[PDB]
């Protein structure tokens, strides 16, 4: 099977994390000004330049990350080779491969 | 007794060892006699290990890794042990019966000893 | 060449003799054979009876400030808490008492023979 | 004359008069497919009868006000003749701001408040400052406190002295109610049925069934079982808005193991999501956020501060925000902080009866004080000095 | 109860310590992130691609039960929780706990 490089996995993780901040998943039912990144770039906010938004971010946790199954949520001893997703059972591996491994269905 | 959060020998040789033990009821900072550093190094005690230290003898036993670190690797040959529940400092007044034969056999042969003759014995 | 025998047993069996420190007494107070080659008759008979620490001296040294730095050779309270300080001083008192009791316990025994006797009696 | 207290949150605006009670109203506009040309504003969401597929127009992105038109419309509705009939020219306004609010947002706030409405005086503070003031009023003997504001879009942890905010030790955790609701939506959509368009219903489900577990792996093992022993698993009947107006949990005696029900109710079965979703607050790395959780962040924030003040801060942990209403949240926070705290230091975590309205009560209390007039910035002084003195007086 | 990992080795990588190990059954395949002790255990007992091995997770006990292309690759789950029952005689307990390396006396007399 194919293998996804580190950049692809990091992009997928970032996209999944950003999707959790989305206001709505659908479009405007009517169907017919800035954003946070524009505000950050306009502030010209530099690290170590006093207390600010960036310096207030929580640091890395000391306790290691606990793996959970991407399908059912129970703890997952196994890591998928192709995409790096965690899984816990043959059925869960098959479901993950059918649904979200490689191509994002 | 507790999980080790810090293990820092203090140089003048080493004057003392500062250790940090964590339990469910809090954290305690302990200053150890420098002779205990050899025992800590023999037991291979690092941060995140659950150990106990006998106050009267300085004996150190590393009784596994804390189970909070069980997920730091997917496959390690480690024995993961729960974090101790009580206080870091545990006091118990006990009454134990021994016989004179126990003291005789305890003093019949030497124990420990880093010399070659002791090891071969 | 044969592979070794892999003898498998219950993990509980290997802990049968193990006793928790809170469940056993210190047997080092009866360790006579361990003192041989390490403790001398001088230490047991002349030095320790004269230079044993006392609780008064231990408390005085602990409470006294740090000694002045050794001279170089010459070629010739808003955030104060009363309960926390009471707990801390009780802990310090307990630590000093433990230090005293352990120092007394670890030098109570006198050698059966001693280093001097063994050295004298040991021919080349 | 009168004073208006407003907590311009990203989810709920705590707006009320100083002499009256407190009202919780969503601070966002709504649109639905049952109305062709009709935009609901603020509390008008009660009028709609089929909130399924509801579209949200929010004025806050990532906890900061970024959309000005919807916020202006919401304020005009709240300040209009229908809601409160605020007399702008003779009223003082206490309005809350996110921590470390950007300079542009502060300038726009000052301009809008002092020109578009022409308020007599404005006091812009942080919700944590009001919470700290209320806490110090309730407990006069305490000299230092730490506020945990687990809200809709983030969770800040800020330590406060008697009359100052320690800006150096402010720590932000990027986990809030929005993130938890979206994660629950994603889990349910991936596992049982597609609910990504049902934000309202999934949020109500989270508020009704989710809880914080004292033993995570024991609960996981219990949930993994099948049969009577699976005490964690419950059955929820989603509201169809035809005969079931609001969602409810089926009684345990009425549960069916097979999962098939003669009634055609759309039943959503949640077993491990009950405590997996709240756990993201304590373990952000569970879902993929490399940030310290609430207890570790509290301990870190306290330990950044000088040693002398640490025992006082450890004694005055306060939980505020909507996410703090999870069952077992206070106990879990206390247990973890006690595990991390030095044993000589006592730990006390206080959860008020209404963590939503804590900041509003603090604002009401600070309005009644005799030092209130010195804190605010007047319009007459605004004309000349405003643009500097708004930044000078407000400790944002 | 013990956790036992039985499968066919696909790829073993060790770099100057960190390492990765990929194991497969006839139904599933997985990549493991290895710790220092397991890396040492896998280095001590020469393991190469194609070998069918079982690992005791808590101890690092690796026993090679053949090579496959000779034993068929395992079928079910890679990681299995097994209940192991041992009946140990009182004499065996006494001999094991009599001295260090005392279990040897169960085979060579010398009690
Ligand atoms: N009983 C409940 N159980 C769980 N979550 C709840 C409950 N009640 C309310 N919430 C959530 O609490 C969040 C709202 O919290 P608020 O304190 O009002 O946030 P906020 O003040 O707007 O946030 P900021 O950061 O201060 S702008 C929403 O995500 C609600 O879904
Ligand atoms: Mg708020
Ligand atoms: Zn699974
Ligand atoms: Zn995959």
């Amino acid at each position: 099977r194919r293998v996804l490089d580190r950049a692809a996995r990091q992009r997928r993780i970032n996209r999944q994390l950003e999707a959790l901040e989305n206001d709505n998943f659908q479009d405007d039912p009517h169907a017919g000004r800035k954003n946070f990144q524009a505000l950050l770039e306009e502030q010209n906010l530099s690290v170590a330049e006093g207390p600010n938004y960036l310096t207030a971010c929580a640091g890395p946790p000391s306790r290691p990350q606990r793996p959970f199954c991407a399908v059912c949520g129970f703890p997952s001893p196994y890591t998928c080779v192709s995409c790096g997703a965690r899984y816990c059972t043959v059925r869960c591996l098959g479901t993950h491969q059918e649904t979200r491994c490689l191509k994002w269905t | 007794e507790g999980e080790v959060t810090e293990l820092t020998p203090c140089e003048t040789t080493i004057s003392h060892v500062i250790i940090g033990l964590k339990t469910a009821k809090g954290t305690k900072q302990l200053k150890l006699d420098p002779s205990i550093f050899e025992s800590l190094q023999k037991e291979r005690v690092e941060a995140g290990d659950v150990i106990y230290i006998e106050a009267n003898s300085g004996a150190v036993k590393r009784q596994g890794r804390c189970d909070t670190y069980a997920t730091e690797f997917d496959l390690e040959a480690e024995e993961y042990v729960p974090l101790p529940k009580g206080d870091v400092h545990k006091k118990k007044e006990i009454i134990q019966d021994v016989t004179l034969h126990d003291l005789d056999v305890a003093n019949a042969r030497p124990q420990g000893g880093q010399d070659i003759l002791s090891m071969m014995g | 060449i044969t592979p070794g025998i892999c003898f498998s047993t219950a993990s509980l069996v290997l802990r049968a003799t193990d006793v928790h420190p809170l469940q056993r007494i210190d047997m080092g107070r009866f360790d006579l054979i361990g003192l041989e080659g390490r403790v001398s008759r001088y230490e047991a008979d002349t030095f320790l009876p004269r230079h044993r620490l006392s609780r008064r001296v231990l408390l005085e040294v602990a409470t006294a400030p740090d000694p002045p730095p050794r001279p170089k050779p010459v070629k010739m309270s808003p955030f104060y808490l009363d309960s926390l300080e009471e707990k801390r001083k009780r802990q310090r008192s307990e630590r000093l008492e433990r230090i005293f009791q352990l120092s007394e316990a670890h030098g109570a025994l006198a050698p059966v023979y001693g280093t001097e006797v063994l050295d004298f009696c040991t021919l080349p | 004359m009168t004073t208006l207290v407003l907590d311009n949150g990203a989810y709920n605006a705590k707006i009320g008069y100083s002499h009256e009670n407190v009202s919780v109203i969503p601070n966002c506009q709504f649109r639905s497919k049952t109305a062709r040309l009709k935009t609901f504003t603020a509390n008008q969401i009660d009028e709609i009868k089929d909130p399924s597929g509801l579209f949200y127009i929010l004025p806050f992105q990532k906890g900061y006000l970024v959309n000005w038109d919807v916020q202006r419309q919401v304020w005009d509705y709240l300040f209009g003749k229908e809601m409160y009939q605020v007399d702008f020219l003779d009223t003082n306004i206490i309005i809350t701001e996110p921590y470390f609010n950007f300079t542009s947002i502060q300038e726009s706030m000052n301009e809008i408040l002092f020109e578009e409405y022409q308020f007599q005086a404005v006091l812009r503070v942080n919700a944590g400052a009001l919470s700290a003031h209320r806490y110090f009023r309730d407990n006069p003997s305490e000299l230092c406190c730490i506020i945990v504001d687990s809200g809709y879009s983030f969770t800040h942890i800020v330590p406060y002295c008697r009359s100052k905010k320690k800006k150096e030790a402010i720590i932000r955790i990027n986990v809030g109610g929005k993130l938890l609701t979206n994660h629950l939506k994603e889990i349910i959509s991936y596992r049982q049925l597609h609910v990504m368009d049902e934000t309202h219903v999934i949020n109500q489900v989270k508020e009704d069934v989710c809880y914080v577990s004292q033993d995570f792996y024991r609960d996981m093992d219990i949930a993994k079982l099948k049969g009577e022993e699976n005490t964690v698993m419950i059955d929820y009947v989603l509201p169809d808005f035809s005969t079931i107006k609001k969602g409810f949990c089926k009684p345990r005696e009425e549960m069916v193991l097979s999962g098939k029900y003669k009634s055609g109710e759309q039943i959503l079965r949640l077993a491990n999501e009950r405590f997996a979703v709240p756990e993201i607050l304590f373990n952000p790395s569970d879902i993929g956020i490399q940030e310290m959780g609430i207890p570790e962040a509290i301990v870190y924030s306290i330990q950044n501060l000088p040693e002398e003040m640490q025992p006082h801060f450890f004694k005055n942990i306060v939980l505020t925000g909507g996410n703090s209403l999870f069952p077992g949240f206070r106990d879990r926070v206390y247990s973890e902080v006690r595990c991390l705290t030095p044993t000589d230091y006592d730990v006390s975590v206080v959860l008020p009866e209404n963590p939503i309205t804590y900041a509003w009560e603090g604002g009401k209390l600070i309005s009644e004080n005799d030092d209130f007039e010195d804190m605010v910035v007047t319009r007459e002084d605004y004309e000349e000095n405003g643009h500097s003195v708004c930044e000078e007086k407000f400790d944002i | 109860e013990t956790e036992i990992i039985e499968g066919e080795v696909v790829e073993i990588q060790i770099d100057r310590k960190v390492g990765k190990l990929t194991l497969k059954t006839t139904e599933m395949e997985t990549i493991y992130d290895l710790g220092t002790k397991m890396i040492e255990s896998l280095t001590k007992d020469k393991v190469q691609a194609g070998d069918v091995i079982t690992i005791d997770k808590a101890t690092g006990k690796i026993s090679k039960l053949g090579r496959s292309f000779f034993v068929q690759c395992p079928d079910g789950e890679l990681q299995k929780r097994k209940e192991v029952v041992h009946t140990v005689s009182l004499h065996e307990i006494d001999v094991i706990n009599s001295r260090t390396q005392g279990f040897l006396a169960l085979f060579s007399g010398d009690t």
